[PDB]
RNA sequence: AGACCCACUCCCCGGCGCCGGGGGGCCCAAGUCCUUCUGAUCGAGGCCCAGCCCGUGGACGGUGUGAGGCCGGUAGCGGCCCCCGGCGCGCCGGGCCCGGGUCUUCCCGGAGUCGGGUUGCUUGGGAAUGCAGCCCAAAGCGGGUGGUAAACUCCAUCUAA
RNA sequence: AGGGCGUGAAACCGUUAAGAGGUAAACGGGUGGGGUCCGCGCAGUCCGCCCGGAGGAUUCAACCCGGCGGCGCGGUCCGGCCGUGCCGGCGGGGCGGAUCUCCCGCUCCCGUCGGCGGGGGACCGCCCCCCGGCCGGCGACCGGCCGCCGCCGGGCGCAUU
RNA sequence: GGGCCCGGGGGGCCACGCGUCCCCCGCGAGCGCACGGGGUCGGCGGCGAUGUCGGCUACCCACCCGACCCGUCUUGAAACACGGACCAAGGAGUCUAACACGUGCGCGAGUCGGGGGCUACGAAAGCCGCCGUGGCGCAAUGAAGGUGAAGGCCGGCGGCGCGCCGCCGGCCGAGGUGGGAUCCCGAGGCCUUCCAGUCCGCCGAGGGCGCACCACCGGCCCGUCUCGCCCGCCGCGCCGG
RNA sequence: UGGAAUGCGAGUGCCUAGUGGGCCACUUUUGGUAAGCAGAACUGGCGCUGCGGGAUGAACCGAACGCCGGGUUAAGGCGCC
RNA sequence: GCCGUCGCUGGCAGUCGGCAGAGCGAGAAAGAGAGUGGCGCGGACGCUACGCCGCGACGAGUAGGAGGGCCGCUGCGGUG
């Protein structure tokens, strides 16, 4: 029976919820199997990140986020072919490699150009052969200096550009910014139903003739 | 609320006295120098009237300056401001009841639709 | 400060005693051993004890001095007063009132050293 | 704290706070909203109104990130920038104006309610309210938008 | 209180809700001691009825 | 208060060395002792182990 | 796949053989020191100026109450000895005879399945979300999806059986 | 503690002691009678002052020495220390800033020429540290000499104290 | 009778000063006694060591008055209403989620790491801010498309016919009335031999600013209706305001 | 001259248990021959409440309760119990 | 007479002592105010202010509510 005054209440526990409970007691006890296995991955890829390859820089959908930028899954094929880096090979350098990814822009191209570049500058590369250096292969002078990097390679900061204070135009002061809206809003609404208003008018005013 | 109730003809050079706290007002621009005396003065209110040069007393301080309480402006913020007295008065569902109800949640689909329509039923 | 370390030791001392609906106080220097903010031996800038001698006779007073605070060694002098029954109870009256050292704990102080000169006699 | 609760001074006493007349039997009215059209409606129309039916159109689909659009007031529009930016276009002389990006801060209309301290403004954001855009105008000032 | 803490994020130390905590000093001082009445210190027991009569 | 004392370093052989150390702000801070007890007894409910029949 | 070009010898497994985590076995500090309680002390007092001794060991258990110092133990990047494995380097007998870039010519896909009707169940999925039975039963600039049934036309998006 | 044996309650029972008994027993108020032990009852409180009465000290005041402590508007003594103080500076430094602007990544257009990925640098605020000024505190935070006072110890007092 | 029993010629008065002007014709000391802000005696007497003193309670007994067996449902129970032979131990408003109000605490237009990560008791505690994503709060309203929270005075220009309408450039600026703790001014005054005479305080006629809150009236935002007249321009329109 | 008397500090806000079988009496009162019956109105009770009286007693008369000493009453009483 | 509750939103930081002067119960809003001129070294108690003290009025109670328990049970962090 309700009471005087308070809400309609739904609880969901109607269902045998007492056999499906959930307890977090080893919430501390597989926070640190998490972080043993971590270091133990950490020491077993002993030079390299400890972060693992890294990630492409990329916007988000869902116009509730498409103004930070995020770090993605891997570089498309279209980016690595820019880069100049065999798609087979990248993954063996700690360069993240996803095909599905499309590229319909170019200024995150080439972000991500940029960040290939960027990445194989400071990258350090031990000889396949440990007694006899290669080609392709950082000198012995680096190898040396070679550590593990801790957290993300390359981390993604999202930043704004600084627009210095201008002064305002008579152009800038002119610009009706809330007719701008609702006059491009009731364009977009209408825009089917006047050009096919238009071709009424273009196909009655064309039967007078014949 | 306190710039206000201290701009009051007459009242100047006076002790603005307060038992609550003193918020910040993030949307006031100028800040005058006030004689203040309260319990609590957020990180952010010192600030303000200290940059603007106004003194913060306690009530240690006020009753050491004035023991009589001369000088003094006793305030106290809104009491109804609290959301909690919104759902207080006449039940709604009510003739002329705009009292708030409470409700899970709010939308299309959460008490809209017998009560209140005068289509669906009736409405007050 | 005295009275807020006061409020802070009026119920959850460790000297405190509480039975048969009687609440005394075991601390050092205090001379009644009641629990009360006049007379704890721990929280004033000046306290006075009386103490009984290490050995059979005499009466032990002990004052606080004023610049030594947060240093419990150096903090309490003690003079150790063997005499007869009345010229200790006029020395420990002058200790205190020409002195002008905490005055209300005087007739206290008598109190007590009487009853150590009277506890330090032959029994019968 | 059981030993602060209500069940331990209703020792000894035989209801145990709940009636000698009327026991404290197991659901006396149904369980949970039970009745809300019968024997319950003075309370779910004295308290609830408009609890019962439907109103308006479905939406099936619904996706809650389509319709984003938190607003910020012209009062606290002076927030976003720091405390050296109001005061240097005080302090200036040249007219510049400095220019305070909404969408940066994470607000997409811009809605004008408060006062307006008398310098220019260059309010970028993604819309603007009719009021909001005059409030500007009225101290000299550019509601630019960006999409 | 005027140096945040530099360990922490941003942390002060919290502020005191009154300063002079010696209510001693405070109370026979003579900013306080002159503005008071004359203490009204005398007891006045039950006055026992006698019979006018 | 305001008043930030001097505290001198004690050598390991009892005598006062001649470093000094201005004494924190923190240990000018308020003493709340109600605070103080209710975060313990919170917080010490945390080291507590499941027990059920 | 042909041609033009440039670039270019470790990669793997199998042993032989030697190079620095786990299990098991054994052991590693110091009071039974003086008086005194008891049926029995692990109790009580003492042990200077090495404030009785040890302490990286004062968890615990046993021992005739109650024990850091009686015993097993505890602490210790403490020791000693067995076995397993890993990580290593040589050597043998095998493998494998290898790549990228620009043109040019070529080739490219999963059917009683998708799909539609209808019936039953299921789903928040609402002119059918999914699944299944029966009937109809494909296409290849095709097919599916784009949360309201249908036609037209655009675009997005993957490539089912 | 005597082989279902630690402690060994209640109901129930046996025997011993004491009382009682025809309105079932029990019960509340009020007394009286008898018991049981207790008071370790049975010559009844002490305490301050003063007066007298008989004795005993190595004893009072006042001075001198040494130590200690309180207080000091020592009007305003010397030297410190701090200020959730206040101004100054041919000062050094760190944090922050949605206040501004030589080298460098890479980019479009021929090493010239424009956009931007990066540290300087300028600036503002705060903070810290040396500089001078006052202000005011040392009662959450003092040191020496000077003064007054108290106390303790050692003398000196020969006893109408 | 009343008028101090208006005026003239033996007992009781909380009457007993000198110096005028004038109508009526500021402190004497002592000394006691007490129907006087709730009891004292500066009054006594008896007994007290193997039989007596005290012990209200507690053990037994006696007598007088009172006195029906408890829990329970019930208008009503001592009931011919039900449970109850006796004793021991066990035995019944718990925990989780949600919500509401009240209350204490920290911060406060912000707030919170709960998830994640970093560094015996410790599975704890500490830390992260370019881990604050996200929750709740800071904006509502409409079914929706959507829209989204004071204005006034001033000149100058165009229009209607002195007002209004639109239009540029000024300055003023976030309602009002009533009640309203609190605070502010203050005419006058708060004694010591007498007046002027300042500072410090305090009281106070009257007058004020008015906290919170309450009533009322205005104003502002969204939906809706009614009546209307105008302005906008890349798209002049089944357009927008 | 706060515009009759008498009395008394008021106003307001949340949260809220139990209850929603009642019964009796004076007076009025409907059905019924009537009923310790069924049903209403007003006030007071019992229920939730002892105490003195009515020998006894839910409701009648007096009177309402902390534990006690003195005094005086109410309603009822005063041959004996 | 005693206990308790309620009210007075009562009183008490004034224990202001040879750096002394011991008062705020009295019918009448407000200073035991300042200045400006005519020997013997002595004095009970108090004040756990969540404490102490003084005045009046009051005291039934089922269902129910609230408070106070230096009432009691078992374990935990401290402390005796
Ligand atoms: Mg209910
Ligand atoms: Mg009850
Ligand atoms: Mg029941
Ligand atoms: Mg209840
Ligand atoms: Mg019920
Ligand atoms: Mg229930
Ligand atoms: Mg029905
Ligand atoms: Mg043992
Ligand atoms: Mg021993
Ligand atoms: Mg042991
Ligand atoms: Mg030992
Ligand atoms: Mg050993
Ligand atoms: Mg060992
Ligand atoms: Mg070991
Ligand atoms: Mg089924
Ligand atoms: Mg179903
Ligand atoms: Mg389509
Ligand atoms: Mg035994
Ligand atoms: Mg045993
Ligand atoms: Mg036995
Ligand atoms: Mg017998
Ligand atoms: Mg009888
Ligand atoms: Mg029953
Ligand atoms: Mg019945
Ligand atoms: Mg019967
Ligand atoms: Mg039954
Ligand atoms: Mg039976
Ligand atoms: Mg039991
Ligand atoms: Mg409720
Ligand atoms: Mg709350
Ligand atoms: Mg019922
Ligand atoms: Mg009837
Ligand atoms: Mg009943
Ligand atoms: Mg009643
Ligand atoms: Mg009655
Ligand atoms: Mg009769
Ligand atoms: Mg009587
Ligand atoms: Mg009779
Ligand atoms: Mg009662």
């Amino acid at each position: 029976a309700p009471s005087r005054n308070g809400m309609i209440l739904k609880p969901h526990f109607h269902k045998d919820w007492q056999r499906r409970v959930a307890t977090w007691f080893n919430q501390p006890a597989r926070k640190i199997r998490r972080r043993k296995a971590r270091q133990a991955r950490a020491r077993r890829i002993a030079p390299r990140p400890a972060a693992g390859p890294i990630r492409p820089i990329v916007r988000c959908p869902t116009v509730r986020y498409h103004t930070k930028v995020r770090a993605g899954r891997g570089f498309s094929l279209e980016e690595l072919r820019v880069a100049g880096i065999h798609k087979k090979v990248a993954r063996t350098i700690g360069i993240s490699v996803d095909p599905r990814r499309r590229n319909k822009s170019t200024e995150s191209l080439q972000a991500n150009v940029q960040r290939l570049k960027e990445y194989r500058s400071k990258l350090v590369l031990f000889p396949r052969k440990p007694s006899a250096p290669k080609k392709g292969d950082s000198s012995a002078e680096e190898l040396k200096l070679a550590t593990q990097l801790t957290g993300p390679v390359m981390p993604i900061r999202n930043v704004f550009k600084k627009e210095k204070a201008r002064v305002i135009t008579e152009e800038e002061k002119n610009f009706k910014a809330f007719a701008s809206l609702r006059m491009a809003r009731a364009n977009a609404r209408l825009f089917g139903i006047r050009a096919k208003r238009a071709k009424e008018a273009a196909e009655q005013d064309v039967e007078k003739k014949k | 609320r306190m710039i206000r109730k201290m701009k009051l003809p007459g009242r100047e050079n006076k002790t603005a006295v307060v038992v609550g706290t003193v918020t910040d007002d993030v949307r006031v621009q100028e800040v005058p120098k006030l004689k203040v005396c309260a319990l609590r003065v957020t990180s952010r209110a010192r600030s303000r009237i200290l940059k603007a040069g106004g003194k913060i007393l306690t009530f240690d301080q006020l009753a050491l300056d004035s023991p009589k309480g001369r000088g003094t402006v006793l305030l106290s913020g809104p009491r109804k401001g609290r959301e909690v007295y919104r759902h207080f008065g006449k039940a709604p569902g009510t003739p002329h009841s705009h009292t708030k109800p409470y409700v899970r949640s709010k939308g299309r689909k959460f008490e809209r639709a017998r009560g209140r329509r005068a289509s669906r039923g009736y409405k007050n | 400060s005295a009275h807020l370390q006061w409020m802070v030791v009026r119920n959850c001392s460790s000297f405190l005693i509480k039975r048969n609906k009687q609440t005394y106080s075991t601390e050092p220097n205090n001379l009644k051993a009641r629990n009360s903010f006049r007379y704890n031996g721990l929280i004033h800038r000046k306290t006075v004890g009386v103490e009984p001698a290490a050995d059979g006779k005499g009466v032990v007073v002990v004052m606080k001095r004023r610049s030594g605070q947060r240093k419990p060694a150096t903090s309490y002098v003690r003079t150790t007063i063997n005499k007869n029954a009345r010229a200790t109870l006029s020395s420990i009256r002058h200790m205190i009132r020409k002195n002008k050292y905490h005055p209300d704990l005087r007739m206290a102080a008598i109190r007590r050293a009487s009853a150590i000169l009277r506890s330090q006699k032959p029994v019968m | 704290p059981s030993r602060l609760r209500k069940t331990r001074k209703l020792r000894g006493h035989v209801s145990h706070g709940h009636g000698r007349i009327g026991k404290h039997r197991k659901h006396p009215g149904g369980r949970g909203n039970a009745g809300g059209m019968h024997h319950h409606r003075i309370n779910f129309d004295k308290y609830h109104p408009g609890y019962f039916g439907k109103v308006g159109m479905r939406h099936y689909h619904l996706k809650r990130n389509q319709s984003f659009c938190p607003t910020v007031n012209l009062d606290k529009l002076w927030t976003l920038v720091s405390e050296q930016t109001r005061v240097n276009a005080a302090k200036n002389k040249t007219g510049a104006a400095p220019i305070i990006d909404v969408v940066r801060s994470g607000y997409y209309k811009v809605l004008g309610k408060g006062k307006l301290p008398k310098q220019p403004v260059i309010v970028k954001a993604k819309f603007f309210s009719r009021r909001a855009e005059e409030k500007i105008k009225g101290v000299g000032g550019a509601c630019v938008l960006v999409a | 209180w005027r140096k945040a803490a530099s360990l922490k994020s941003n942390y002060n130390l919290p502020m005191h809700k009154m300063l002079n905590t010696d209510l001693s000093r405070i109370l026979k001082s003579p900013e306080i001691q002159r503005a008071l009445r004359a203490p009204r210190k005398k007891i006045h027991r039950r006055v026992l009825k006698k019979n006018p009569l | 208060a305001c008043a930030r004392p001097l505290i001198s370093v004690y050598s390991e052989k009892g005598e006062s060395s001649g470093k000094n150390v201005t004494l924190p702000a923190v240990f000018k801070a308020p003493i709340r002792p109600d605070i103080v007890n209710f975060v313990h007894t919170n917080l010490r409910k945390n080291n507590r182990q499941p027990y059920a029949v």
